[PDB]
């Protein structure tokens, strides 16, 4: 439904009651159990999103923001609050923005346009091989089956100091969500706070499709 | 090297009645005028008596070297083809030490890489 | 981009030189080599199309016809056309619509609301196994495991009046697109001209995800 942009006592409730206990009482993702934790939770105090449908840099959207809510983060404790309720999720969006000031001086960029997906074939699987082993290399930090076991992939950390070793995907259980809409939608945003970075500029969008089309070839 | 020629050592009036492509409309022979080819003479003598398709132009397919929307449709129009076309030689001819060492001598002798003989 | 609404000679040639062969000369589905051809071509005089963003019933949208002519529809001839050009696609799509007096008298109905794809989890997937296999009993044309050799398989029929006996979807091969959307979008507005109809109505939202996660979880 539609998500507010005034801070609600509800909302501040909300966030009190299922989320503190991980991302912090203020959002720097410092709650108590964040310790012992690993994924970290998010800090929203710096405004990056690794999950968006804006450009790499960009503030994510409320409805960015309200998504990860709904669908949580695979391969981490962020599990899906479905169980709580539309007006309840779309509640804490303010709260989480409330916590970085750059969501009051920047306004997100448009939404990139995700195009009609293209039809894999053996030759797109192909193509997307050469991009991936090639062209830029990504077996560096995800590995030739992107077991995430590359030579790259135990020193990689994030913008907040984290070690932060690219999961294995070939589970097929991406952060971002499993759809090959997702995947693409990761190589045209880039992951922000990450060292994965937007592969909006370096390839075009049929090349992005045949990327991710080799991707989904690794899953099992 | 000259090209391959099943013609080789033929005198022209023998060319002429067996190797340049009449259509259907014509024998093959020194009796070429006295009868017309039977149909499927297309296919089993194709340099004289070969035509063109009539129904789905395939121009673009070739024109913009399009080998992969061969095997997508062919895939699911013939299916019988693709399926002994995937379990040849052609399609997997590195895939055996004598596969592959036949295959290299071919790479030599053609200028080219063959990973695979497509239906292109 | 624009697709037109008015015909272009630009678009008889095209559909001319690239769809008449199969789907006939007035778009009929009755070109010659669609007498041999199974699954026959589409017959567009009856504006009955299986693959829509719009309700069980309804026409498509302009844009709904552009994405399976770029797209193609697997486990049939019907090959993407991304080989010709963006203008050219969009140059047929009221050629398709002029074989039916229905696009002249009925507006398309409005899109659908995909909404946000639900967290596949062991507990969907069971959910969905319930409806597939008790509350709809979807086994009867698909079979247990969606291999096609139901009871009722066999004997389907088009509203053409040909055998449409469901293939096999094991494989992840779907016809409108193998994204866990596309296949939500099916049992959403259903099969235009087929006996498989839409559920949007019988199933919630939700429920409509938890039987599109057991259906991916058929695939192999
Ligand atoms: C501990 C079980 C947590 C609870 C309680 C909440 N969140 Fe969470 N969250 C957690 C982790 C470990 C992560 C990072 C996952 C990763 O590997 O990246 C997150 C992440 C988020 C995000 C990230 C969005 C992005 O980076 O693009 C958001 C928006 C988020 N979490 C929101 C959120 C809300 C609203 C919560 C209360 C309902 C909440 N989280 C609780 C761990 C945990
Ligand atoms: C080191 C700088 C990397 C390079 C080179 C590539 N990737 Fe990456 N990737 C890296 C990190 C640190 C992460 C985040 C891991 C986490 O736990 O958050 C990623 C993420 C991905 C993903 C997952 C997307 C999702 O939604 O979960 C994918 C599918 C991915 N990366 C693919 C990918 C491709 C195609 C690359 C070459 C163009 C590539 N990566 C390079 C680190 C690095
Ligand atoms: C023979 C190789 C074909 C050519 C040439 C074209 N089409 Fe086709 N088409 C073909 C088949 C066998 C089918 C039915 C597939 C099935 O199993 O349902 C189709 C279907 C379509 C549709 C259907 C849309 C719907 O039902 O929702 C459309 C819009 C369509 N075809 C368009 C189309 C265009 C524009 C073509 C010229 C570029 C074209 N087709 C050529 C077989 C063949
Ligand atoms: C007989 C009346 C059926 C019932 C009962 C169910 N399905 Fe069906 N389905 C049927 C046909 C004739 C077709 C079209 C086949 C073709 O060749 O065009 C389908 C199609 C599907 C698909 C494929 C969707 C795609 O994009 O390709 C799926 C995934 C599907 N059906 C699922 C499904 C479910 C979940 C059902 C129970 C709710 C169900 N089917 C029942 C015939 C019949």
């Amino acid at each position: 439904i539609e998500i507010p942009k005034e801070v609600t006592e509800e909302g501040k409730n909300v966030y009190k009651k299922y989320c503190a206990p991980c991302h912090g009482e203020e959002g720097g993702g410092d709650g108590l159990l964040s310790r012992s934790m690993l994924p970290k939770p998010r800090n929203f105090t710096l405004g990056a999103y690794k999950f968006r449908t804006t450009p790499s840099g960009s503030l994510p959207t409320d409805e960015d923001i309200y998504r990860t809510i709904s669908y949580g983060v695979p391969n981490s404790t962020m599990i899906p609050w479905d169980i709580l309720t539309e007006e309840q999720r779309a509640s804490v969006v303010p709260v989480l923005k409330s916590f970085s000031e750059a969501f009051e001086y920047r306004e997100p960029e448009p939404s990139v346009d995700v195009g009609l997906p293209l039809r894999p074939t053996e030759r797109t699987i192909l193509a997307g091989k050469k991009i991936y082993e090639e062209k830029l290399e990504c077996w560096k930090c995800h590995g030739v089956e992107g077991r995430g076991d590359g030579p790259s992939a135990s020193e990689q950390e994030d913008d907040f100091g984290f070690p932060i070793k690219p999961f294995d995907f070939t589970t097929g259980k991406f952060k971002g969500g499993n759809s090959p809409t997702d995947v693409y939608l990761r190589f045209t945003t880039g992951l922000n706070g990450t060292p994965m970075p937007s592969f909006a500029k370096e390839l075009s969008d049929d090349e992005r499709w045949y990327l991710t089309h080799y991707v989904m070839s690794l899953v099992q | 090297i000259p090209p391959p020629d099943l013609y080789k050592d033929t005198p022209a009036w023998y060319q002429a009645v067996y190797k340049d492509n009449v259509g259907l409309s014509e024998g093959s022979g020194p009796f070429t005028k006295y009868f017309k080819a039977q149909m499927l003479d297309m296919y089993w003598q194709p340099n004289r008596h070969y035509e063109p398709m009539e129904n789905l132009d395939h121009s673009i397919f070739i024109e913009q070297e399009r080998r992969d929307l061969c095997v997508i449709c062919h895939e699911e129009a013939t299916p019988g083809i693709v399926a002994d076309w995937r379990s040849s030689g052609h399609k997997h001819p590195k895939s055996t030490p004598y596969l592959s060492s036949k295959t290299a001598q071919i790479e030599k002798n053609v200028g080219r890489v063959l990973d695979e003989v497509h239906c292109f």
